[PDB]
């Protein structure tokens, strides 16, 4: 096999995603370089759980799975297996049994507006924290309190999503942050996606 | 349409204390803890006294205190000086999404050299 | 700091529409709902209506349904607000005034415009 794996269109793409909406593309069949990912020495947070860094493009995974945001600086480390806090529940869950790597570098150059780039949004409010790797693009005006809420948003009826309105003088904490997340599978299957070795 | 009563006017001589009272339907009022006064000035923006029903927002000093009982809110000023001349008004949830404002009263400091 | 700047006086016949923009700068113009308000001359405070400015989705009183829509303009942060046939009884001072609590309504409006007057009459 020769095809390789097209981490460009995931890495180097225009405009990522929201974070409650974040896409999920599935690598495989194909060859994957990571000398490219760990010598960019542009990427804030390289963090792998369950394996090595460094010898990553020699053992060889059944499938990847990429998932993208752009989320809030200082809430990146809520992108670790087992942290818990605003989006790590309400948005993106990690399984505590976790075995891929996390992925995420500042782009406030790119993913911000003078006026205010009121186009990336998150999860606010939501009946129960998320399960492991799920989705919820549902607009469902949040019921607080007793009286429901026919539809209609108001008093106790709000609307969980917020916009993180990028400002290009924020600091390090609440500047935009692109985070990328691979998710592999050591399963027993035979693999099909892995890094040149002869 | 759903209106909250408010005295006409009330006054008080430098120094001591005046009150000022919002009465409403239960519905208004007493069902919600949601009773905000706002000050009034001429020529300028109206500006929040007090939010909630006794919280003070930064800025606005000690003087001012709010509190419920039953169907009526009040607040009070204490410590008046020759600067609260001005129109207070009482805002209220008034459910169906909707906030009514009250008829307002204009207080007047008397003692004036 | 928070600014809200709103649009000049305006002068309508009787009969037409007034457009009251209001402008926001100095923080997230998301996030934080709007309530539009009236003072007529000698007359005290109307609480007019209540529009979000993330979603928006708004709501009036009965008094103004049917007459007035307000609408959201997130790629400037501007707030607008249509008042349509007018009368006599409709000349006033309106404020936009921003909500306290973050993504939630609860009409403590702590921070206001400035104050657009408008005036309906037959005269020039
Ligand atoms: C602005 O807010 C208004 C008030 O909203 C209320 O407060 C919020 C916080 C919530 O609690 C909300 O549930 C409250 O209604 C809002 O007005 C409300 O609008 C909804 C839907 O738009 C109405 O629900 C419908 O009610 C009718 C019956 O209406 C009765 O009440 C009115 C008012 O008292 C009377 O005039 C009538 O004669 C009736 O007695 C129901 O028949 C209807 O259900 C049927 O239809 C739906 C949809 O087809 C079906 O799914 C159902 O199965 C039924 O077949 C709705 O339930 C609500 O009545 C109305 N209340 C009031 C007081 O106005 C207004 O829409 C908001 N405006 C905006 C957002 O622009
Ligand atoms: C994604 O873009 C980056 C750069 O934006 C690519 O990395 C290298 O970038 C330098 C210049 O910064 C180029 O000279 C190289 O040709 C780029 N490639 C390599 C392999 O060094 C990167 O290749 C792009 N694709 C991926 C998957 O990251």
């Amino acid at each position: 096999i020769t095809n390789l794996c097209p981490f460009g269109e995931v890495f180097n793409a225009t405009r990522f995603a929201s974070v409650y909406a974040w896409n999920r593309k599935r690598i495989s069949n194909c060859v994957a370089d990571y000398s490219v990912l760990y010598n960019s020495a542009s990427f804030s947070t390289f963090k792998c759980y369950g394996v090595s860094p460094t010898k990553l493009n020699d053992l060889c995974f059944t499938n990847v799975y990429a998932d993208s945001f752009v989320i809030r600086g200082d809430e990146v480390r809520q992108i670790a297996p087992g942290q818990t806090g605003k989006i790590a529940d309400y948005n993106y869950k990690l399984p505590d049994d976790f075995t891929g790597c996390v992925i995420a570098w500042n782009s406030n150059n790119l993913d911000s507006k003078v006026g205010g780039n009121y186009n990336y949004l998150y999860r606010l409010f939501r009946k129960s924290n998320l399960k492991p790797f799920e989705r919820d693009i549902s607009t469902e005006i949040y019921q607080a309190g007793s009286t429901p809420c026919n539809g209609v948003e108001g008093f106790n009826c709000y609307f969980p999503l917020q916009s993180y309105g990028f400002q290009p003088t924020n600091g390090v904490g609440y500047q935009p942050y692109r985070v990328v997340v691979l998710s592999f599978e050591l399963l027993h299957a035979p693999a099909t996606v892995c890094g040149p070795k002869k | 349409q759903l209106v909250l009563t408010q005295p006409p006017s009330a006054s008080g001589s430098p120094g001591q204390s005046v009150t000022i009272s919002c009465t409403g339907t239960s519905s208004d009022v007493g069902g919600y803890n949601y009773v905000s006064w706002y000050q009034h000035h001429p020529g300028k923006a109206p500006k929040l006294m007090i939010y909630e029903v006794s919280k003070r927002p930064s800025g606005v000093p000690d003087r001012f205190s709010g509190s419920k009982s039953g169907n009526t809110a009040s607040l009070t000023v204490s410590g008046l000086q020759a600067e609260d001349e001005a129109d207070y008004y009482c805002n209220s949830y008034a459910g169906n999404n909707n906030w009514v404002f009250g008829t307002g009263t204009k207080v007047t400091v008397l003692g004036q050299p | 700091q928070v600014q809200l700047v709103q649009s000049g006086a305006e002068v309508k016949k009787p009969g037409a529409s007034v457009t009251v923009s209001c402008k926001a700068s100095g923080f997230l113009f998301t996030g934080y709902y709007m309530h539009w308000v009236r003072q007529a001359p000698g007359q005290g405070l109307e609480w007019m209506g209540w529009i979000n400015p993330n979603s928006g989705a708004s709501n009036y009183t009965r008094k103004f349904q049917g007459r007035v829509t307000m609408t959201r303009d997130t790629s400037i942060s501007a707030t607008y607000m249509k008042l349509s046939r007018l009368t006599s009884d409709d000349t006033a001072v309106y404020y936009c005034a921003r909500d306290l609590a973050f993504s939630m309504v609860r009409g403590a409006l702590d921070y206001w415009g400035q104050g657009t007057l408008v005036t309906v009459s037959s005269a020039s």
